[PDB]
């Protein structure tokens, strides 16, 4: 493995980088209140294409949407809002809407899987998470609010479940962050209940007490169960098997990795969903893979 | 350099049409295309070929002047 | 002629749009506001905006705006079946009629409980960005409905209203004027929830507030009188103004005219129009009958924004 340093030309901390659907574009954001888009070239070089200002607060998580709807982005910032920026044909990015409903700063925003239309979820610091929908696909300005859930605790991360089957109802994971010495769980699972058309309470991870800092669902591609990842002070991987109200689950723990000797900040899966990645305060990136017998082991250390 | 009275004659159009047909016999397609560019830029009266335009299924009207969205409705 | 109240010769010397053309700046600003509100893409659909305009104009019985608006609602993909009545309307605007009541008749009963019930979880819910457009639309349409009768412009409904015998009450928890003002407090909130709407409203408000009056026996005192009197009609009391000048600066004919226009605009008549200030020019009677919509809109917006601000505090 080799590295290629890229001139960020930012004025503050970069928070997230997200990749395009086809892997040729990537978007960056920072607490300097801006968003930049880089595209790869013929000689594998990266150069900037757009450097416009988006919000008036520190810009957190920035995501890409499926190009079936066009080249449409999203973002959240210290401004208690959320945007649905779009690129139109020289070309430039123009705003389409601004969802302003939360009294506290919005932390994370994640697009839904394709097979349920165009949706958008945002978690707020006060503990409210809300799902939006845009039934009129061709104009990304008629956004509507469909559901609202209360988490009874601060919200820090959100992750959708990409299971494309019709035997899995949609489900969303909520990552808490409160550090108050009162124990209690952090991660919770919310499951759609199409019988009643509302999101219910499915399961709650009781074995998680330390602050959760990032969360992620594993791509399925054919798997018959669900795999979860959690970015606590350690790295944990969970397995959830539905038994044939919400469905009843079986929660097992597979990995209890603690060779970062630090606080784990991020987690990220692959496309085929067989290798995991994570970064901690130590400063390097680890890769974990299964040794064909439900026995994970480290397969590289990138720094 | 023809003022718009000579070009309207039934004779001055027949020669151009017959030359174009002769060019068709040559199978000199691209030469004919270039000559058509020339004639069109030097003779406003000529109306180009009549071809197909596609039409929407809901509006019912033409799309020829969101990009993905139709301009009708 | 466009109007049966103003002579055609006067209009020629100086379908209802041409009437407002005698004022250039305000014609431009109003046309800009109308274009952004009803035609540009935004949080709501075009059909819903036209329906909102319809329901906000079918409140003063303005059989001019409940016209073209339904005549252009159909040509925008709207449902023809909806015009049978609100009973045929979807259960998404049914929550809007109760607040449409007081936004045209009795503004002072608005409070947190009304907006909260509007922003209530269920199978048909609004967001902030998609109800702030609705309330601005309703206020704009009420103001236009007042002004059109204020110029008496010459070019079913009862099946569109709930309890159509409401009306406006004279008046007598007053609204203190310089406690929540537009130029300091409300502008920030409307701009945050609606950036372009705030700027266009701002331009309209200062453009209307820079017009002169010419014929006077200091064309500012009568302006302030006609500006604050309509405000205290609604409940906002400016403490600084000395209110003797209100009665001492406007003829009782002017007062009855402005009350008839702003309260029950269907009650104005040609005799009612001409009975005040016959020795003037009609643009002078237009610049006065044309600022009342602005004052009405200002008061309505201030009350609505005071109602909404308490919901977040
Ligand atoms: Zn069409």
């Amino acid at each position: 493995f080799v590295a290629r340093s890229i001139a960020a030309d930012h004025k503050d901390l970069i928070h997230d980088v997200s990749f395009d659907f086809h892997g040729r574009r990537m978007a960056t954001c920072s607490s300097d209140q801006s968003v930049k888009v880089w595209d790869k070239s013929e000689s594998g070089d990266w150069h900037c294409t757009a450097s416009w200002k988006t919000h008036s607060g520190s810009v957190w998580r920035v995501t890409w949407a499926h190009p079936e709807f066009g080249q449409v982005l999203a973002s959240c910032s210290f401004d208690r809002t959320a945007a649905v920026w779009e690129e139109i044909v020289q070309s430039h990015w123009v705003k389409r809407t601004t969802l302003v409903d939360s009294r506290t700063s919005v932390t994370d925003v994640k697009f839904a899987p394709k097979h349920m239309g165009l949706m958008l979820a945002t978690c707020s610091a006060d503990g409210i998470v809300r799902i939006y929908e845009a039934p009129d696909v061709m104009n990304l300005s008629q956004w509507s609010l469909q559901h609202e859930i209360s988490c009874k605790l601060s919200c820090s991360c959100i992750s959708w479940n990409p299971s494309s089957s019709r035997a899995h109802s949609p489900m969303i994971a909520v990552g808490s962050d409160d550090s108050s010495p009162n124990a209690m769980a952090k991660v919770q699972i919310f499951e759609y209940n199409e019988n009643t058309r509302k999101y219910a309470k499915a399961e709650t991870l009781m074995t998680v007490t330390d602050p959760v800092h990032d969360i992620a669902f594993a791509p399925n591609l054919g798997r018959s169960f669900h795999i979860l990842a959690i970015a606590t002070k350690d790295v944990r991987i969970f397995t959830l098997k539905p038994v044939r109200g919400p469905t009843k689950f079986e929660i097992h723990i597979v990995a209890q990795f603690d060779n970062h000797n630090s606080q784990v900040w991020r987690v990220s899966w692959n496309i085929t969903g067989t290798v995991l990645a994570s970064s901690g305060d130590d400063g390097c990136v680890r890769l974990w893979k299964a040794n064909y017998m439900d026995n994970w082991k480290c397969t590289g250390i990138l720094k | 350099g023809s003022p718009l009275d000579v070009l309207k004659d039934e004779r001055v159009q027949y020669w151009i049409e017959n030359y174009r047909n002769l060019l068709d016999a040559w199978r000199f397609w691209h030469k004919r295309a270039e000559f058509d560019i020339h004639r069109s830029k030097l003779d406003p009266s000529s109306k180009p070929l009549a071809q197909v335009f596609v039409s929407c299924n809901f509006c019912g009207k033409s799309i020829s002047y969101k990009v993905t969205s139709c301009p009708g409705c | 002629g466009p109007s049966a109240f103003i002579p055609v010769e006067e209009v020629l010397r100086e379908n209802l749009a041409v009437v407002m053309g005698l004022h250039p700046d305000y014609f431009t600003s109003f046309w800009r506001l109308h274009y952004l509100l009803l035609h540009t893409d935004g949080p709501l659909a075009s059909s819903w905006r036209h329906y909102i305009a319809i329901m906000a104009a079918a409140r003063h019985q303005c059989s001019y705006l409940v016209g073209s608006h339904m005549a252009e609602f159909l040509q925008t993909g709207g449902d023809p079946e909806w015009l049978l009545g609100l009973h045929r309307a979807p259960e998404k605007l049914r929550k809007l009629s109760e607040i449409n009541k007081l936004l045209a008749h009795r503004p002072w009963l608005i409070t947190k409980e009304h907006i909260q019930a509007l922003l209530k979880t269920g199978e048909h819910t609004w967001s902030l960005a998609e109800l702030i457009q609705a309330l601005v639309l309703l206020t704009h349409c009420h103001s236009l409905s007042s002004f059109v009768f204020g110029c008496g412009i010459l070019p079913d409904m009862l099946c569109f209203v709930e309890d159509p015998t409401f009306g406006y009450e004279d008046f007598t928890p007053t609204f203190r004027a310089q406690d929540y003002t537009w130029e300091d407090h409300g502008y920030s909130l409307i701009q945050r929830l609606y950036p372009e709407g705030g700027q266009l409203l701002d331009e309209k408000f200062q453009a209307a507030y820079s017009l002169t009056y010419n014929t006077i026996a200091d064309t500012s005192v009568l302006r302030r009188a006609i500006w604050n009197y309509i405000h205290c009609v609604f409940g906002i009391r400016y403490d600084d103004y000395d209110y003797g000048e209100v009665n001492q600066l406007l003829e009782r004919n002017l007062k009855v005219y402005i009350k008839t226009v702003a309260c029950y605009p269907e009650k104005t008549t040609r005799r009612m129009y001409n009975l005040f200030w016959r020795h003037f020019r009609h643009s002078e009677k237009v610049h006065v009958n044309l600022l009342l919509l602005e004052a009405r809109m200002q008061a309505a917006l201030l009350y609505a924004l005071r109602a909404i601000t308490r919901y977040m505090t």
